[PDB]
DNA sequence: CGAAGGGTTACTTCGCGAACACAT
DNA sequence: TTCGCGAAGTAACCCTTCG
């Protein structure tokens, strides 16, 4: 939860010319900044106010108030050290898979000792906790994950080659009646916003040996 | 697509290419982005440098411009308009460059030049000294002996400034060598016009005669100032031996050691002319004339601008003029320098075998004739260009290149009927090892035709020389390839940086001590590997490109 | 660079034909995408004949941007050009 | 996921003219030419695979999908091609100005030979702030005159003549003994040195084939031009900031070849099958004498016979662009490339860009109607029926093209196409079903309905002196297939309904229709521009009816009055 | 107003034209752009006959300007920063 | 590709000499990435060297150093091990 | 395409845009001459300009500033000649608005 | 696109919920949720707002993470977030643990130990009982 | 004072255009 | 099978200086 100062123009159509100005443009700004995220800011929500408002002019081939904005919004983005509560779903081969109560599934944090064991479901259960010698607390499913967040970075991809992205179109004939179709959705690109941090609570409502 | 074969800047810049690369090297793109800029047009103010190289403003400009105005990069020409201010005008200074190329070969035989008196703190000593010298680009005395602490250690290194200052490494950085030498004559020659605006029936023999060997006789003493100028050094209640002036600064005088290097380059053309015995006497006597009178490599001082209307012939008698008495020491005699202890069957060591150096010159390309020692550097240069530049290409174009580019030079304008008489290939490989090399230059033809459109083929194309392209061709790839190296480091050192930052921060005896993992480790001594091998091929290729440019 | 004050004017206070034509054909493409009138209207089609009824009334919600050749951006609001 | 995306309708300012480096031209290497190229129409049902033209290279049909753009004939681009070629070529176009760097600069050292004074002296002339074209081509012309003058050079010790073409071919032959002629060069010297050992062995050409100094052929001249400066190239001409500005870009070393989309195939006449265009045929030409000159330096063949076939190389790419050479009476020079089908009268600046072919018009033969309105042109109701105009439904229109789109294509005031608010694609009213596609009627559809009264149309005549011969004035839908309307608007357009007839453009989008009626229709102009006097005015039967009505003696009744003037009004 | 008494034709016309492709559909369309190239013309279009090749709108009669639309902007809803966070949070 | 010839390269680091050289290339590289060493850009500037820049900013060419510019940013290593400030990097 | 029993399509000469310049209707230009005629989508960058395929640079190969815009095939086709031969029209682009 | 500042005045909690209550009125809920098949009224003939499907959907999925602990948001008011504010700049606190208090609080001691970093060699023993008598208070 | 170099004006050769658009 | 001026290309000749 920050707070940027992003500028922006914004085109209103000849449609919408009978609602409110800052409506309008307030209108246009969260088909933008409603769930798409800026790169390497954070993860936007919704738009707070306008600042800065002057005339909209116009182009000679559509007939739109190409209006100029500047404006603040409530972006999510936690700084160097935060305490934060998540939610177990997934648990894989790899490390601890969790997320806010919906709003971005990829917060996934791999071993990162002070754990000590890493197994997939030998009981039907993520980890175990070698603990010495009480209070041997593990966690499978839905429970209470305050983990902390880390490595600030989050992007580093943008690729777009013609003699690729339609090489899909092959994994589109691979997409056939055969059921096993695990070619394409096995390999997808990481996000713009890719978080990790050390450990969680020991478990729930606990010590928190050194963050 | 295939870009690995460096196509991407084949018709780039060969100036350009290296010294903005040498720049970019030990300070980065801001650095560079200067004298990468006054190489590309020429000579330019500070007011019309910034909105053309895309930066910030007149406040970085400057600021990267003081790092190379004391590290002796730049000229600067100080001259007002009749009605504008005082502006710079900034230049690129080309051995003030090559110094960035030069300083690791400069002090490691710095080191092999002081071999001679001890064995064990010299070498040390003198690698502590110019490594800190050259490093910098003009430094006092009193100002790095403020960090020494000790009073026996400071008393060698204060015999070491004059032990270098004796040699010819060690001179007073004056203005009049800081200043450009394209113009320095014109600001001899303006007011020396201004000197004599005479009332007089003169003639145009006012502006050859009177002017000209005047301004010369101005200007041949005056380049000659910064060889020895600051000689008092007569301190005594503070030390019992030479002291150096303390608020007298010094460069690296630049000159004598490419007379070094090019006395090592005759040395390693005479183990090839002369025997094994001679060419150690040779040596013996021939390394100790450099620290006397230095005008051995240099393209004169003074004939870069005026060699126009007739003065060339006056400048090669010139040159072969003041080229002989003035290092007129012994010329075959007996010296406590150093004798080779060794057979150099002989088991006597005066007037016997110290004569063998006079039948050096009698046979094959030494070149000391007429008298006693008389001419000995002057029927080299264009010589010692023809014999390296012959065995590159009989080297790389084989065997049978040599073959064919030295019979055209006996003959200019040569047939190739009468080159099979003198030849010895079969049916075709005349002109097959011809269509090989015509793509390099020393090949360029000559058309005789009379006709009108090339009718009946008129026996043409007869083959020349044209020498004077080929070797300014030849040093223009090597030149690049120099560069091009220096880029192929560039690129290793860019290519793994995220392993680079901590393997020389903390991580000096520890290294073999499990600190990497072992899947990685190995890329350390990879990285050291082929870049030990970019600065050896840089080493044995400096000893090769620095022959072409003679006088 | 900036905009003149409103205090004082250099042009003319006048239309001319050529800001007569566009202003009709950049409010006639916008009723065209579906813009609210601001005229009754008698039943008509033919947004050309809508803009010059615009024109006609002096309900035109436009400003003409005058430009210098220096450029200095010269604002000058439609309902006060005499025609 | 789902990054922010925003993009910014920008404009297309200034036009940075440059020269193609050789670095640039294998940059845009989709394929790579010259190394067989006699494949094009191959043995197998004639496919294409690495030739002079391929699938990587764009689509010359319908079918065959290219390679890169995965699409055809109204799909792709075009790709280049860059055709790598030993012992390089002159540009024909970069033919007269290779002499102005190359008069300019030394043959040896390669060098400018210019005073550093005179170097100031005219950069500060030649940098000043706000320097005109002919400003720019006066000081390049009085720096050329300078390094004509100077018989030597400045820092090598040579001397230097004057460069001139061969005879008016493609060749530099230049001399430089023309300057000092008695106490001439110790170059002199050492060229009469080295020409006695040569006349003991061919005595033939003792005195006639003498006096020939040397040619400047590409071979050598390309290393030469590599040679010169970095910081003194400015003063011949050329920008050096830019990676492109050095002088040995203007020789050919690497070649593009154009796309498919340059070269097209031909129509009827199919005894052969879909035949080259002059460009294929002169493309795959250039590669086997390209294979030729390489192939023969490890094979034999001699120096006149490769020297033979370099010229036929230096000459067939010569021709490639501007034709300007014989052929060793074919049909009009027999060649077209990049310049034939660029100079005027067919070309692109004059009969492509300037001067193109329009959709949505139509030409009819006139005839008179005086019962017109003088702002009202009458078109048939054949010409309405083919001439269409896209009147978007919004809320004043969806009333009426609502019963006009149930009306048809064929009953009059009805519509042709109808294109959705998604736009898919165009639905032909012909087949469609026009009942509950009628119905729904978005607020956003492109319905194009056909031309009825009332429609701003513009009305051309073809030999058009001056700004009056094209007017634009309302429609009218009328019986009997001609164009009709008034004649006092029939002076500008210098009508006189003998048989003449004239073509009638519509406007498509509103911003030109509001404007193409309000300043360019008739009542607007009914003056001249030139004089100030009225131009559309009275005809033969218009002041000759005028002046009967008149003469002191036409006394009219009540009965006779009240007809003249219901019969006027 | 260039300062010689010249002519209109193929000559007289690059007098003040640095517009290439104005000058390169006048005459000698051939020699005008090889020409261009070699002394690396800027050539930022502004001539009406450049800018009708290019597909955009002129300077001159209706292009001469743009008009731009009124916002109808108060001094209470945007001047005044609207911020609930007056006291860092 | 193309396959020249170079006579030199191979076979020659493995004597002391050109390895002597090229660690001495790699030393020299690695010093001249730190600017004035210590003791300098203190004395000589003034002295005859770019007038109209030595007298522009008679105090502002000690900006480069590794006294100060190495001393700052080798105090950081105390302040934040005992105080947090959220402020980016 | 030209003449009549092809299908139609009429001409406007270079001596009738005389005449339309002398009324000063600029918006007819574009009409009459590039919507009408001629008139291609087509992906040119940023830096460097040249014209690519479907968001490809083909020369800078980023994909990364690629700003499509409608131009005449005219003009395009112009450019594809003036680059088949030696020389580069380079394309600058600047923003319409701020003003 | 131009950021001018990635941060201007980085924001608590809670009145994220008070911005975002007077945002509900753009994105009804169930007090007028009964409108999706009711009659005519809000003088629209259905009461209905536009739908935005990407935002629609994330409004309500904030708050569902608003309210985790003090379930069985909070329920403070404007001057008691004056008060709470107040009251809690009279310690030596860093920003940074001012942010992590005021976003979730701590009902016992050892959720202090982890929000206030090394508090047993910077701060006192008096100090620990006081923040939990005001935080766990409320 | 006679001869040699630099430079102005004068005689002779090439190429680029020759209008719009329809049916062949 | 044609007129229009503007590019190079080449010669007759006059000024200026050298020993
Ligand atoms: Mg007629
Ligand atoms: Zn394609
Ligand atoms: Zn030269
Ligand atoms: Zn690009």
């Amino acid at each position: 939860f920050i707070l940027s100062k992003i500028a922006d123009l914004v085109r209103i159509p000849p449609d919408q010319f009978h609602r409110d100005t800052i409506s309008a443009i307030t209108h246009q700004l969260n088909n933008k900044f409603a769930n798409k995220i800026i790169p390497n800011v954070g993860l936007c929500i919704t738009i707070y106010d306008l600042l800065t408002v002057e005339e909209g002019q116009l182009k000679p081939g559509d007939g739109s108030s190409y209006i100029n904005v500047t404006f603040r919004a409530v972006v999510f983005k936690p700084f160097l050290g935060e305490i934060v509560t998540g939610w177990i779903s997934k648990c894989t081969a790899e490390g601890i898979k969790v997320s806010l109560l919906g709003i971005f599934d990829d917060i996934f944090i791999p071993q990162n000792m002070l754990f000590e064991g890493c197994y997939y479901t030998p009981e039907e259960s993520a980890w175990i906790w070698p603990m010495d010698e009480e209070t041997k607390l593990y966690f499978d499913v839905n429970e209470k994950i305050r983990f902390r967040i880390e490595r600030e970075v989050f992007v580093d991809v943008k690729p777009k080659s013609p003699k690729e992205r339609e090489l899909e179109e092959r994994a589109q004939l691979e997409n056939e009646i055969e059921g096993k179709n695990e070619e394409t959705p096995q390999n997808e690109k990481p996000p713009a916003y890719a978080l990790l941090g050390s450990c969680q609570t020991d478990g729930m409502g606990l010590v928190s040996w050194w963050e | 697509v295939m870009t690995i074969s460096s196509l991407e800047q084949r018709t780039l810049n060969p100036d350009l290419f290296l010294y903005k690369e040498l720049v970019k090297a030990h300070l980065g793109e801001r650095a560079a982005s200067v004298i990468g800029m006054l190489v590309a047009l020429g000579r330019l103010s500070v007011r019309e440098l910034v909105e053309k190289i895309d930066g910030m403003d007149v406040d970085s400009v400057k600021t990267t411009l003081v790092s190379l105005t004391q590290l002796r990069c730049v000229k600067y020409l100080q001259e007002t308009a009749i009605s504008g201010k005082k502006t710079t005008y900034y230049y690129y200074n080309e051995e003030g460059i090559h110094i960035l190329l030069y300083s690791g070969l400069i002090i490691d035989e710095i080191i092999t030049q002081m071999r001679v008196n001890d064995e064990e703190e010299h070498k040390q000593l003198v690698a502590e000294i110019v490594q800190n010298v050259i490093s910098l680009g003009s430094l006092t005395v009193e100002d790095y002996l403020s960090s020494v602490t000790s009073d026996s250690m400071k008393y060698t290194i204060s015999s070491l400034f004059v032990q270098l200052c004796e040699m010819g490494y060690l001179i007073q950085i004056s203005k009049l060598h800081y200043t450009p030498i394209e113009d320095l004559w014109q600001f001899l020659y303006e007011k020396h016009y201004k000197n004599i605006p005479r009332n007089s029936p003169l003639s145009d023999l006012k502006k050859r005669s009177q002017a000209k060997m005047n301004a010369k006789t101005d200007f041949a003493k005056i380049i000659n100032k910064p060889n020895e100028l600051s000689q008092i050094l007569t301190v005594d209640p503070k030390t019992s031996l030479r002291i150096v002036k303390p608020t007298v600064s010094l460069t690296i005088n630049l000159d004598r050691f490419m007379k070094g290097r090019r006395s090592k380059q005759l040395i390693n053309l005479a183990k090839t002319r002369v025997g094994s015995v001679t060419a150690q006497v040779y040596k013996i006597a021939l390394r100790l004339t450099e620290q006397k009178s230095p005008k051995i490599r240099d393209p004169l001082t003074q004939t870069g601008l005026l060699q126009d209307l007739e003065e060339a012939k006056s400048f090669q008698d010139e040159a072969e003029l003041v080229e002989e008495k003035t290092p007129g020491l012994t010329f075959n005699a007996i010296d406590l320098a150093r004798h080779l202890p060794a057979e150099l069957h002989s088991a006597s060591l005066i007037n016997s075998h110290l004569k063998i150096l006079a039948s050096s010159n009698f046979p094959f390309l030494n070149e000391t004739k007429p008298g006693v020692y008389y001419v000995p550097y002057s029927k080299l240069m264009p010589v010692l260009k023809s014999s390296v530049y012959e065995y590159v290409i009989a080297s790389t174009l084989g065997p049978s290149a040599m073959r064919l580019s030295r019979c055209i030079r006996d003959n200019k304008l040569v047939s190739e009927k009468i080159i099979n008489s003198t030849a010895l290939m079969k049916e075709k490989d005349i002109r097959s090892t011809l269509a090989s090399l015509i793509r390099y230059n020393s090949v360029e033809i000559q058309e005789v035709p009379r006709t009108a459109d090339r009718s009946a083929s008129r026996a043409v194309f007869l083959f020349r020389c044209k020498e004077t392209h080929s070797y300014n061709f030849m040093r223009q790839n090597l030149e690049w390839n120099m560069a091009n190296l220096l880029f192929k480091k560039e690129k290793l050192k860019q290519e793994n940086s995220t392993l680079l930052k901590k393997a020389n921060r903390d991580d000096v005896k520890g290294r073999e001590n499990e600190l990497l993992l072992p899947s990685e480790l190995n890329q350390l001594k990879m990285v050291n590997e082929r870049e030990l091998n970019v600065f050896a091929r840089l080493s044995r290729l400096l000893s090769l490109w620095e022959v072409f440019q003679m006088a | 660079e900036k905009a003149i004050p409103k205090d004082q004017r250099a042009t003319t206070p006048y239309m001319t034909k050529y800001e007569r034509a566009r202003i009709l054909g950049t409010r006639a493409l916008q009723i065209s995408m579906n813009a609210p009138v601001f005229v009754d209207l008698e039943g008509e089609t033919d947004p050309l004949r809508i803009a010059m009824k615009e024109l006609a009334e002096k309900k035109i919600p436009l400003v003409i941007r005058r430009y210098l050749p220096d450029g200095s951006f010269e604002d000058w609001s439609v309902e006060e050009l005499i025609v | 996921k789902e990054v922010v995306v925003s993009e910014t309708p920008k404009r297309i300012k200034g036009l940075e003219f440059s020269a193609l480096s050789a670095a640039d031209i294998v940059a845009q290497s989709e394929v790579e030419v010259s190394t067989r190229d006699l494949f094009d129409l191959e043995k197998d049902r004639a496919p294409k695979a690495n030739g002079a033209l391929d699938p990587k290279m764009g689509v010359s049909s319908s079918s065959l999908e290219c390679a890169t753009c995965h699409g055809n004939l109204a799909s792709c681009h075009g790709h280049f091609g860059h055709l790598k070629l030993a012992l390089p070529v002159f540009h024909i176009g970069y033919f007269k100005a290779t002499i102005q760097i190359l008069q300019g600069i030394c043959k040896n050292c390669s060098a400018i030979l210019l005073s550093e004074t005179d170097k100031r002296q005219f950069l500060h002339e030649l940098r000043r702030p706000g320097v005109d074209n002919l400003r720019r081509m006066g000081i390049l012309k009085k720096i050329l005159d300078q390094c004509k003058k100077q018989r030597r050079c400045l820092h090598c010790g040579a001397l230097n003549g004057v460069v001139k073409k061969a005879a008016a071919a493609l060749k530099i032959i230049h001399d430089t003994f023309r300057w000092v002629g008695k106490k001439s060069a110790p170059e002199k010297d050492i060229w009469v040195g080295e020409w006695k050992e040569v006349l003991a062995h061919n005595p033939e050409l003792e005195r006639y084939v003498k006096r020939c100094m040397d040619d400047l052929n590409p071979l050598k001249t390309l290393n030469l031009f590599k040679q010169i400066k970095s910081a003194d190239c400015e003063l011949l001409g050329i920008d050096a900031t830019v990676p492109s500005g050095r002088p040995e870009t203007y020789i050919w070393r690497y070649l593009p070849a154009p796309p498919v989309c340059i070269r097209p195939s031909v129509m009827m006449q199919d005894s052969p099958a879909s035949n080259e265009d002059d460009l294929t045929v002169k493309l795959t030409e250039i590669v086997w004498t390209s294979s030729l000159i390489k192939a023969g330096l490890d094979k034999g063949i001699s120096i006149n016979n490769m020297m033979e076939h370099w010229d036929y190389l230096q000459l067939t790419v010569a021709m490639y662009i501007n034709s300007d050479s014989v052929n060793p009476g074919g049909k009009v020079k027999p060649i077209r490339g990049f310049c034939q089908r660029l100079k005027g009268k067919q070309g692109r600046f004059r009969g492509n860009l300037s001067g193109k072919r329009v959709d949505f018009s139509g030409r009819t033969v006139i005839s008179p109607d005086p019962n017109l309105s003088i702002d009202e042109v009458a078109v048939p109701d054949r010409v309405a029926k083919v001439l269409t105009y896209p009147e978007k439904v919004t809320r004043y229109n969806r009333h009426k093209l609502q019963e006009l789109i149930v009306n048809g294509p064929n009953v009059h005031p009805g519509a042709n196409y109808l294109l959705k608010r998604n736009e898919d694609a165009r639905r032909n009213l012909r087949y469609g079903d026009r009942m509950k596609l009628a119905k729904n009627l978005q607020i956003g559809d492109v319905v194009e309905r056909h031309l009825e009264d009332g429609d701003v149309v513009l009305f051309n005549r073809q030999p058009s002196l001056h700004r009056l011969s094209i007017l634009s004035h309302y429609a009218k839908i009328r019986p009997w297939r001609t164009f009709r309307l008034n004649e006092c608007v029939c002076t500008p357009y210098n009508a006189d309904f003998d048989g003449d007839e004239m073509n009638l453009h519509v406007p498509q989008t509103e911003e030109a229709r509001a404007e193409a009626i309000n300043l360019m229709g008739v009542k607007n102009n009914l003056l001249t521009p030139k004089s100030g006097e009225p131009i559309i005015a009275a005809t033969q039967d218009f002041i000759t009816g005028s002046y009967l009505i008149s003469h002191k003696d036409s006394f009219y009744d009540r009965a006779t009055l009240t007809q003249l003037l219901s019969m006027m009004s | 107003y260039k300062g010689e008494v010249l002519g209109i034709t193929r000559f007289g016309l690059s007098k003040m034209r640095d517009s290439v492709l104005q000058l390169a559909s006048f005459e000698k369309t051939t020699d005008h752009l090889f020409d261009a190239a070699f002394y690396m013309k800027k050539d930022a279009v502004e001539g009406v006959s450049e800018c009708i090749i290019l597909g955009q709108t002129m300077s001159i009669g209706t292009g001469s300007f743009k008009v731009v639309k009124g916002t109808n902007i108060s001094e209470k809803d945007l001047v005044p920063k609207r911020c609930l966070f007056e006291s860092l949070s | 590709t193309e396959f020249p010839s170079i006579p030199l390269p191979i076979n020659g680091p493995i004597t002391n000499k050109e390895r002597s050289l090229a660690v001495k290339y790699i030393n020299f590289g690695k010093t001249v990435k730190d600017g004035p060493f210590y003791t300098g850009s203190m004395s000589l500037i003034i002295d005859q060297q770019e007038n109209s820049k030595s007298g522009k900013r008679k105090p502002n060419i000690i900006l480069d150093e590794d006294d100060t510019n190495d001393g700052i940013e080798r105090y950081s290593d105390k302040y934040l091990k005992k105080r947090k400030i959220g402020i980016s990097i | 395409t030209e003449g009549r029993s092809r299908d139609g399509g009429l001409r406007l000469g270079e001596m009738e845009r005389d005449c339309v310049i002398a009324y000063g209707a600029s918006q007819l230009l574009l009409e009459r001459l590039m919507i009408s005629s001629d008139a291609f989508e087509v992906d040119v960058c940023d830096k460097c300009g040249l014209m690519g395929y479907s968001g490809w640079c083909t020369t800078c190969k980023s994909a990364e500033n690629i700003i499509k815009m409608t131009i005449p095939y005219a003009a395009k086709l112009l450019f594809q000649e003036l680059l088949s031969m030696n020389i580069a029209p380079r394309l600058r682009l600047e923003d319409i608005f701020q003003q | 696109m131009k950021v001018l500042e990635e941060r201007n005045a980085f924001l608590s909690d809670y009145e994220v919920l008070k911005f975002l209550t007077d945002l509900e009125k753009k994105h009804l809920w169930d007090q007028k949720s009964l409108a999706a098949l009711k009659k005519s009224r809000s003088k629209g003939k259905q009461n209905r707002p536009y739908n935005h499907p990407e935002l629609q959907g994330i409004t309500r999925n904030v708050v569902n993470y608003l309210s985790i602990n003090k379930n069985f948001i909070s329920k403070m008011s404007d001057e008691s977030f004056a008060e709470l504010m107040t009251k809690l700049n009279s310690f030596k606190l860093f920003k940074a643990e001012k942010l992590q208090i005021v976003n979730q609080l701590p009902a016992n001691m050892v959720h202090l130990y982890s929000i206030v970093e090394e508090c047993d060699a910077r701060f006192d023993e008096k100090t620990i009982e006081e923040m939990l008598e005001i935080i766990s208070g409320y």
